C-alpha cells in the first residue's frame, strides 16, 4: 500500500455574508436643498457613523464635474475610510476650476482652498435649477476685499472693513475703502461658465480613530450542502453549511469547538444556525500486487 | 467602605459559543473578593444625620465595574472623561424614561449635572422636572439614541430587589458596555450567587477617558418641605463600584453556552492547580 | 499589468456604464495620462531616467 496525495475537493461557488444594510448616509439629502451656506461661511459638515454610498455617477446632481483627487471612487463602497468632511459651498461655473490643488481665484483668496495632499472626492455640480433664482440670486456673498489670504480648512465668517493704501477708515466705505463682502449675480440667463454652481467635498482621514464609516457589505444568499467557500462578516473559510439544532445565544455570534476551530456560526441577517461540517480530506492510498507483469491498481 | 465582591465581574469578551467545556482566557476581568467601594443612595433625615451625598469623581484607571442594588430606581447613568470639561471631548450616559442617550457631547461638568424627578399634581405620578445636565458648547461628533419611552419606577423602601450590574471597558476605542439585570432579594450586601454579564453595546467613538462619576436623580415631591437639593427623603438604593484588572481566568460553560462559574488563576493555590491542570476539579497530587 | 510586458492599447477605458468610443467625456478619459512637468520643476516632479 502507498499514499500519494489528498482527495481534496475544489469548493464549488463562493458566497460572502453580511448583515442587512440598516444604516445609510443621506448623500442625496445633503446633495439639495433650498439654501446653502455661502462661499464665505463654507458648511464643514461632519460625516460619520454612516454608510457611504457610490450608487451611480449621473444622481440627483447628476455629478457634472467628478472627481476624486486622492481616492478611488470606483472602491468607494469597498475602500473604507472615516470621519468624513463634507466641505461644501455655493460658487459660480467659471469659479469651478478653483478646486484643484493650489487653484487660485478669489474663492482661494478669501473663501476657500484646498490643500495639496488631498484624499477625497470634489463633485462641483451645475446648481441651474437648484440655485438659479430666476430674478438672479445674490445672497451667496463671496469676500474680495481683505489684506491677507486664507489657507485651507479654514473659514472667515468676520466682515472687516478693508483699508487700502493704509487709509484709516472709521467704518466709512469710499474711496479705497469697501465693504469686504460683495454679492454674486447668478442669473439664469448668464451662460454656462456664469450658472451658478455648487461643490461638495469629501474630505476624510485613512484610519486614524476607530473606523466609524465603511462601506456597504454585499450578501450573497447562502446555498446548503455544497463545499461553498463562505465568507461571513467575522471569517472567511471553505465548508458545507447545514442547518443545526445549536441554541446559539442572543448576544453569542459564533460557536466553537475544544481545539479552538470554527464549526458553528449564525446567519447575519436572520436568526439561522449553520453547522460548517468539513469537505472530503481523505488520503488517496493505493493498493497494487506489484509493479511488473500486472499493473492492475485500485 | 470596603466590600467582599464574592463572584461578580464575569462576562463573555468573545462571541463564540463553547459546550459543556472550560476556556482559560486573559482579559481585563474583576478579581474576585477584591476590595470593593459601596457607595450608599440613603437619605438619613436624622437632625444629626446628614444627607448622603455620595456622589465623587471616580478613577477610570483600566475598566470600571459596576454594581447597582436599586430598587427606587434613582442612580441612573454614567458620566465620563479624562478632563470632565468642555474643551476636551468626553462621553455622558444618561437613562431618562427608559431612553439611553450616549452622547459625546461634553457639556459642563460642574457640581450639579444630575437628574430631578418630582410628583407633579396635573398627573397624578412621578414626573421629571429637572434637567440641569447640560449647558454647554455642543460639538457633537457621535449621538446614539434608542427611544423606547417607558417607565418601571416601583420604588420600594424595605427590601432591595432588583440588581443592575454594569462593566465599561474600553479597547481601542471600542467601548464596550456589558449588562445585566437579575431579581435579587438581598438587602444588606451583594448576594453570594454566579451572573454572566452580557453585552449590550461596543460604541466605536474613540474617546480617550480617564474619569468616572454616576447620575442619579435629587428633587423630589412638594410633601417634604424644602427644596430639591435641600430636602431629599426618596433615595433608598446603594451601589458598588469595583475596578478590573489585567488578569487570567477559566470559565466553566454548559451545554446552554452560560457561564456557570468561574475561577481565577491567580487567587490561590487551588485556583492555581485548577488553572493549569485546565480542570474544574483535581484529585490528589 | 504582469511584470515584464509592455502594453499599448490606445482605446480609452469605459467607465460609468458607458462604453465610449473615443469621445473624451465624463467617466471616459484617455488611458494614458501625461507627466505634469514644468521644466526644472520640483524634486518630486522632475523627470528621471531609468
Ligand atoms: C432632493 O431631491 C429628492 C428627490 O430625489 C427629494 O426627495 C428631497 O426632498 C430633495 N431635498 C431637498 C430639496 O432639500
Ligand atoms: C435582514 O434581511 C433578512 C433577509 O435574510 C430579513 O429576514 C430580515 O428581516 C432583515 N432585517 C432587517 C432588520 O431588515
Ligand atoms: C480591603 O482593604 C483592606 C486594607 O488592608 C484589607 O484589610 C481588606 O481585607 C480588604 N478587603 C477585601 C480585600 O475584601
Ligand atoms: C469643534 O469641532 C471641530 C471639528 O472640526 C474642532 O476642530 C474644534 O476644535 C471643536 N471645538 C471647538 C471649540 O470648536
Ligand atoms: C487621548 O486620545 C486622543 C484621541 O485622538 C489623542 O488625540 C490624545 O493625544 C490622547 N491623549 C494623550 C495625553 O495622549
Ligand atoms: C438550558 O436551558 C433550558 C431551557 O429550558 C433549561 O431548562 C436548562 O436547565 C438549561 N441548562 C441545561 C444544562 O440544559
Amino acid at each position: 500500500i502507498y499514499q500519494t496525495s489528498n482527495f481534496r475537493v475544489q469548493p464549488t461557488e463562493s458566497i460572502v455574508r453580511f448583515p442587512n444594510i440598516t444604516n445609510l448616509c443621506p448623500f442625496g439629502e445633503v446633495f439639495n436643498a433650498t439654501r446653502f451656506a455661502s462661499v464665505y461661511a463654507w458648511n464643514r459638515k461632519r460625516i460619520s457613523n454612516c454608510v457611504a454610498d457610490y450608487s451611480v455617477l449621473y444622481n440627483s446632481a447628476s455629478f457634472s464635474t467628478f472627481k476624486c483627487y486622492g481616492v478611488s471612487p470606483t472602491k468607494l463602497n469597498d475602500l473604507c475610510f472615516t470621519n468624513v468632511y463634507a466641505d461644501s459651498f455655493v460658487i459660480r461655473g467659471d469659479e469651478v476650476r478653483q478646486i484643484a490643488p493650489g487653484q487660485t481665484g478669489k474663492i482661494a483668496d478669501y473663501n476657500y482652498k484646498l490643500p495639496d495632499d488631498f484624499t477625497g472626492c470634489v463633485i462641483a455640480w451645475n446648481s441651474n435649477n437648484l440655485d438659479s433664482k430666476v430674478g438672479g440670486n445674490y445672497n451667496y456673498l463671496y469676500r474680495l476685499f481683505r489684506k491677507s489670504n486664507l489657507k485651507p480648512f479654514e473659514r472667515d465668517i468676520s466682515t472687516e472693513i478693508y483699508q487700502a493704501g493704509s487709509t484709516p477708515c472709521n467704518g466709512v466705505e469710499g474711496f479705497n475703502c469697501y465693504f469686504p463682502l460683495q454679492s454674486y449675480g447668478f442669473q439664469p440667463t448668464n451662460g454656462v461658465g456664469y450658472q451658478p454652481y455648487r461643490v461638495v467635498v469629501l474630505s476624510f482621514e485613512l484610519l486614524h480613530a476607530p473606523a466609524t464609516v465603511c462601506g456597504p457589505k454585499k450578501s450573497t444568499n447562502l446555498v446548503k450542502n455544497k463545499c461553498v467557500n463562505f465568507n461571513f462578516n467575522g471569517l472567511t473559510g471553505t465548508g458545507v453549511l447545514t442547518e443545526s439544532n445549536k441554541k446559539f445565544l442572543p448576544f453569542q455570534q459564533f460557536g466553537r469547538d475544544i481545539a479552538d476551530t470554527t464549526d458553528a456560526v449564525r446567519d447575519p441577517q436572520t436568526l439561522e444556525i449553520l453547522d460548517i461540517t468539513p469537505c472530503s480530506f481523505g488520503g488517496v492510498s493505493v493498493i497494487t500486487p506489484g509493479t511488473n507483469t500486472s499493473n492492475q491498481v485500485a | 467602605a470596603y466590600t467582599n465582591s464574592f463572584t461578580r465581574g464575569v462576562y463573555y469578551p468573545d462571541k463564540v459559543f463553547r459546550s459543556s467545556v472550560l476556556h482559560s482566557t486573559q482579559d481585563l476581568f474583576l478579581p474576585f473578593f477584591s476590595n470593593v467601594t459601596w457607595f450608599h443612595a440613603i437619605h438619613v433625615s436624622g437632625t444629626n444625620g446628614t444627607k448622603r451625598f455620595d456622589n465623587p469623581v471616580l478613577p477610570f484607571n483600566d475598566g470600571v465595574y459596576f454594581a447597582s442594588t436599586e430598587k427606587s430606581n434613582i442612580i441612573r447613568g454614567w458620566i465620563f472623561g479624562t478632563t470632565l470639561d468642555s474643551k476636551t471631548q468626553s462621553l455622558l450616559i444618561v437613562n431618562n424614561a427608559t431612553n439611553v442617550v450616549i452622547k459625546v457631547c461634553e457639556f459642563q461638568f460642574c457640581n450639579d449635572p444630575f437628574l430631578g424627578v418630582y410628583y407633579h399634581k396635573n398627573n397624578k405620578s412621578w414626573m421629571e422636572s429637572e434637567f440641569r445636565v447640560y449647558s454647554s458648547a455642543n460639538n457633537c461628533t457621535f449621538e446614539y439614541v434608542s427611544q423606547p419611552f417607558l417607565m418601571d419606577l416601583e420604588g420600594k423602601q424595605g427590601n432591595f430587589k432588583n440588581l443592575r450590574e454594569f462593566v465599561f471597558k474600553n479597547i481601542d476605542g471600542y467601548f464596550k458596555i456589558y449588562s445585566k439585570h437579575t431579581p435579587i432579594n438581598l438587602v444588606r450586601d451583594l448576594p453570594q450567587g454566579f451572573s454572566a454579564l452580557e453585552p449590550l453595546v461596543d460604541l466605536p467613538i474613540g474617546i480617550n477617558i480617564t474619569r468616572f462619576q454616576t447620575l442619579l436623580a435629587l428633587h423630589r415631591s412638594y410633601l417634604t418641605p424644602g427644596d430639591s437639593s435641600s430636602g431629599w427623603t426618596a433615595g433608598a438604593a446603594a451601589y458598588y463600584v469595583g475596578y478590573l484588572q489585567p488578569r487570567t481566568f477559566l470559565l466553566k460553560y454548559n451545554e446552554n453556552g452560560t457561564i456557570t462559574d468561574a475561577v481565577d488563576c491567580a487567587l490561590d493555590p487551588l485556583s492555581e492547580t485548577k488553572c493549569t491542570l485546565k480542570s474544574f476539579t483535581v484529585e490528589k497530587g
